């Protein structure tokens, strides 16, 4: 099962930079290219560069010269993309997919990035509690994105409605609903997991009525 | 750089028709054309490679023809599961330039959504704040207003609203409205009100709850 | 489509001088990727120029390539005896990797019209099911003619191939033998039979005719 | 020094496949790409696809997207390029060629021009198989002579495969004579006219035959031409 493997969330000072690893598993690294893409919030796509472990090559889209660089580490089997001088424009996923050859077939989970002065702040969670029964939580004021929410540690799956967080004064605020069947709430257990890997921040907060 | 041109921007199809999608080329890429669905949340998910190449795995319903600089993309039979993003990709030249995408939405009978309104806790009132958070889910079309009302009058200002991308099971939307307060502001009043106008209904769904529980 | 279009078809000249072959693509190609191709008759390919302007291991310095865009240039210098073959452009830049039709070097001489002749079917090829008339162009330049063949003064089409032989080694002429092939029937049918020439070294259309 | 060796020649019957070799020598076979391109008789070369080979990952050609393939076998240093649902215009001589070494830029075709070009191999669409030809004689007549000159000939009609060697008076006669290229007919079989010019002064009693071989058919033939 190939599988790439990118590094988590990073907020980076306007100016500053910031170097992003893909780590490969599941196939010969060296035997195939690395292309990183970049996909601002709510936008289309846009091809960074490439690096080819087999010839030791690189080659970028003149719209990231200068902005970006590419580097390998055989060893590891992992490809790396610093990103220097950032500004807010800079924010956005960044992608690495294995190459076949020169478009990409295996595209990693993404790493995002958040350019702003900012400072990160963990997540405030807040239990919603009122022939089917609806919970829900309040992840207010945190930075920067993402955050993850799950029920039950997952076993909730169906019948959950995480929404798009909003943000404020420099603070996104995340909504997750759930609703159940009446018999197991309140009679058992329904707590919502948040986490904020900025932050490295795991809250769990189980939802009981009043 | 290779100029493309994806089209339509977005479209509205049922279940059992037919979607085409199209892009258009600023130059020649011979057959060079690939395909993507990315679904919210993760990263693209190449369907067709170059020269109309169906990746194993995909579904048959998937296809695509077209070669120097007018390229198409169809789903037969299209399903739930196919509300989604859709991006064309040429790898002919550098640099290797995506299209505009396309986002794919379900069209099926209307739905009236489920609202519930829920009081701020404790927790966020002994931090100083309050949040009156209502929850409308699982409704179709996506065309919908939340009036907030405290004691009896409208209010607009301090209400956050969010969406979500179409449901791949049941093609509906949910919606969620958050009226913040101070927590003095909160304990000067009593009844607090979600009102939810829909299609689905001329008379609004009400939820609402007083502060005397 | 892109279209590597490569003027001209065919570039006279005499050893010694400077040879000038032009490659026009309908679409801009990034970054200089053209190459030339040199091609021997009978042979296989030999890269020339890389990047339009860059000759590859091995080629004298009287090959230079120049251009971008969309018009470059192969230039010869001074022309050697071996010089004289057929050239190529290519774009590599997209991937299509289009050629251009390619432009034949030969060598420069005086127009030579043709000495045409024709050659009425043996009765010895009768009992098979065809009849196969010849007509001969011989020792002719340049080599731009235009052969018509005409049973009962009714043009034949789509019946009659030809072939040309490699530029004489010695006198630099051209010869040409097109094949008219019709049916036993068919010829036994008709009766007169005539192979119209046109060359750049007549005044008129040359007709060669005989009848059964 | 690097040198790309082709498979040899191949006939196969319309709609058959054919699969042409590439063998590397003196280079890291997994190192670079290798173009596949085809020239027909007379025609400009066309672009098949190339193969990394290194991962085996491939780029075709438009038009030959559904019936060609190109693989690889790394150990044997060799390139394979086989073309399925063969029609008459598919005869041609295919050529392997790998690109050029890496020397950096942006774009990853950077070096993808032909730097090494093998010989080549010829492929030939027919349904015919090994037959000898028919020689028939282009007699000397009125419409063959000009002023002191005549001229005569052999007819070598379908024959297949090529080549055949045509000579006149077992050798002894050069000056003169035109072998022209064969042609291959509607029919799948070859067919090629060997002329000579000759003095009509010395036509009745000079005795020319042409000499036509084809040991694909174990053949030889001696046809008088004679003036009728
Ligand atoms: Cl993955
Ligand atoms: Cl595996
Ligand atoms: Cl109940
Ligand atoms: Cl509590
Ligand atoms: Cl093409
Ligand atoms: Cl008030
Ligand atoms: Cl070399
Ligand atoms: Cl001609
Ligand atoms: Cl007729
Ligand atoms: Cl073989
Ligand atoms: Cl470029
Ligand atoms: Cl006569
Ligand atoms: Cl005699
Ligand atoms: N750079
Ligand atoms: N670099
Ligand atoms: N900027
Ligand atoms: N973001
Ligand atoms: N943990
Ligand atoms: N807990
Ligand atoms: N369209
Ligand atoms: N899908
Ligand atoms: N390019
Ligand atoms: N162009
Ligand atoms: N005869
Ligand atoms: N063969
Ligand atoms: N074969
Ligand atoms: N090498
Ligand atoms: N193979
Ligand atoms: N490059
Ligand atoms: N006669
Ligand atoms: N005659």
């Amino acid at each position: 099962q190939v599988q790439l493997q990118q590094s988590g969330p990073e907020l980076v000072k306007p100016g500053a930079s910031v170097k992003m690893s893909c780590k490969a598993s599941g196939y010969t690294f060296t035997d195939y290219y690395m292309h990183w893409v970049k996909q601002s919030h709510g936008k289309s796509l846009e091809w960074i560069g490439y690096f080819y472990p087999n010839n030791g090559g690189d080659g970028y889209n003149q719209k990231f010269k200068g902005k970006a660089t590419l580097t390998i580490d055989k060893s590891s089997s992992t490809a790396y993309m610093e990103l220097r001088s950032l500004t807010s424009e800079d924010s956005a996923v960044y992608y690495c997919a294995r190459g076949g050859d020169w478009y990409f077939d295996v595209w990693g989970a993404g790493t995002t990035v958040t350019v702003s002065s900012a400072k990160t702040t963990p997540p405030s969670v807040y239990p919603l509690a009122p022939s089917m029964v609806t919970l829900g939580c309040l992840v207010k004021g945190y930075f920067p994105e993402p955050v993850t929410v799950t029920w039950n540690s997952g076993s909730l799956s169906s019948g959950v409605h995480t929404f798009p967080a909003v943000l404020e004064s420099d603070l996104y605020t995340l909504s997750s609903s759930v609703t159940v069947p009446s018999s197991p709430r309140p009679s058992e257990t329904v707590t919502c997991n948040v986490a904020h890997p900025a932050s490295s921040t795991k809250v769990d907060k189980k939802i009981v009525p009043r | 750089e290779t100029t493309v041109t994806q089209s339509p921007a977005s479209l509205s199809m049922a279940i059992g028709e037919k979607v085409t999608i199209r892009c258009i080329t600023s130059t020649d890429i011979d057959d060079d054309m690939n395909w993507y669905q990315q679904k919210p949340g993760e990263p693209p998910k190449l369907l067709i490679s170059e020269g109309n190449t169906l990746r194993p795995g995909v579904p048959s319903r998937f296809s695509s023809s077209g070669f120097d600089t007018d390229f198409v993309f169809t789903i037969e039979n299209m399903l739930s599961e196919d509300a989604a993003d859709y991006y064309c990709l040429q790898s002919d030249n550098s640099p290797f330039t995506f299209g505009g995408g396309t986002k794919l939405q379900i069209k099926r009978a209307d739905a009236a959504p489920t609202v519930s309104i829920f009081p701020p806790s404790s927790e966020q009132l002994t931090s100083g704040g309050a949040s009156v958070v209502c929850f409308l889910n699982n409704f179709y079309p996506k065309d919908i207003n939340v009036k907030w009302k405290i004691d009896g009058s409208e209010r607009q200002n301090g209400v956050l609203n969010s969406w979500t991308d179409q449901d791949s099971k049941d093609s509906t939307y949910s919606m969620s409205s958050t009226l913040t307060l101070t927590k003095d502001e909160y304990e000067r009043h009593n009844s607090y009100t979600c009102e939810a106008t829909h299609k689905t209904s001329t008379s609004p769904i009400v939820k609402s709850f007083n502060r005397n529980e | 489509e892109i279209v590597l279009t490569q003027s001209p078809g065919t570039l006279s000249l005499s050893p010694g001088e400077r040879a000038t072959l032009s490659c026009r693509a309908s679409q801009s190609v990034s970054s200089s990727y053209l190459a030339w191709y040199q091609q021997k008759p009978g042979q296989a390919p030999r890269l020339l120029i890389y990047g339009a302007s860059s000759r590859a291991t091995g080629i004298p310095d009287r090959f230079s390539g120049s251009g971008s865009g969309t018009d470059f240039t192969l230039t010869i210098s001074r022309l050697e005896p071996e010089d004289f073959a057929v050239y190529y452009c290519q774009q590599y830049g997209s991937s299509s990797y289009t050629f251009g039709q390619g432009t034949k070097l030969e060598i420069k001489r005086t127009v030579a019209a043709p000495s045409v002749f024709i050659f009425p079917p043996s009765d010895e090829q009768l009992k098979s099911g065809t009849a196969s008339v010849v007509c001969l162009l011989n020792n002719f330049y340049p080599r731009e003619a235009k052969v018509q063949w005409k049973v009962d003064n009714a043009l034949q089409s789509g019946n009659s191939q030809e072939s040309v032989t490699e530029q004489d080694s010695k006198d630099s002429t051209y010869s040409l033998s097109s094949t008219l092939t019709l049916s036993k029937a068919d010829y036994e049918k008709h009766k007169v039979y005539a192979c119209e020439v046109t060359h750049q070294g007549l005044s008129s259309p040359v007709t060669k005719s005989f009848n059964r | 020094q690097v040198q790309l060796v082709q498979s040899g020649a191949e006939v196969k019957k319309p709609g058959a496949s054919v699969k042409v070799s590439c063998k590397a020598s003196g280079y890291t076979f997994t190192s670079y790409a290798m173009h596949w391109v085809r020239q027909a008789p007379g025609q400009r070369l066309e672009w098949m696809g190339w193969i990394n080979a290194g991962n085996g990952n491939t780029k075709y050609s438009q038009k030959f997207q559904g019936r060609v393939t190109i693989t690889r076998d790394t150990s044997a240093s060799t390139a394979y390029m086989e073309l399925s649902s063969l029609r008459s215009e598919d005869t041609a001589v295919y050529y392997c060629a790998r690109v050029g070494p890496y020397c950096g830029g942006d774009s990853p075709q950077d070096n993808y021009y032909m730097d090494v070009w093998g010989k080549g191999t010829t492929v030939t669409v027919s349904s015919a198989s090994t037959k000898g030809p028919s020689v028939f004689p282009l007699a000397p007549s009125s419409k063959s002579t000009s002023g002191g000159t005549a001229a005569l000939g052999c007819l070598v009609k379908d024959y297949f495969p090529e080549p055949v060697t045509v000579s006149w008076n077992s050798g002894a006669l050069t000056s003169g004579v035109h072998t022209f290229p064969a042609v291959l007919q509607s029919s799948g079989l070859y067919s090629l006219s060997s002329v000579v010019t000759v003095p009509s002064s010395s036509l009745g009693t000079q005795t020319y035959i042409c000499n036509v071989n084809h040991k694909p058919s174990n053949t030889k033939v001696d046809k008088k031409v004679e003036p009728k």
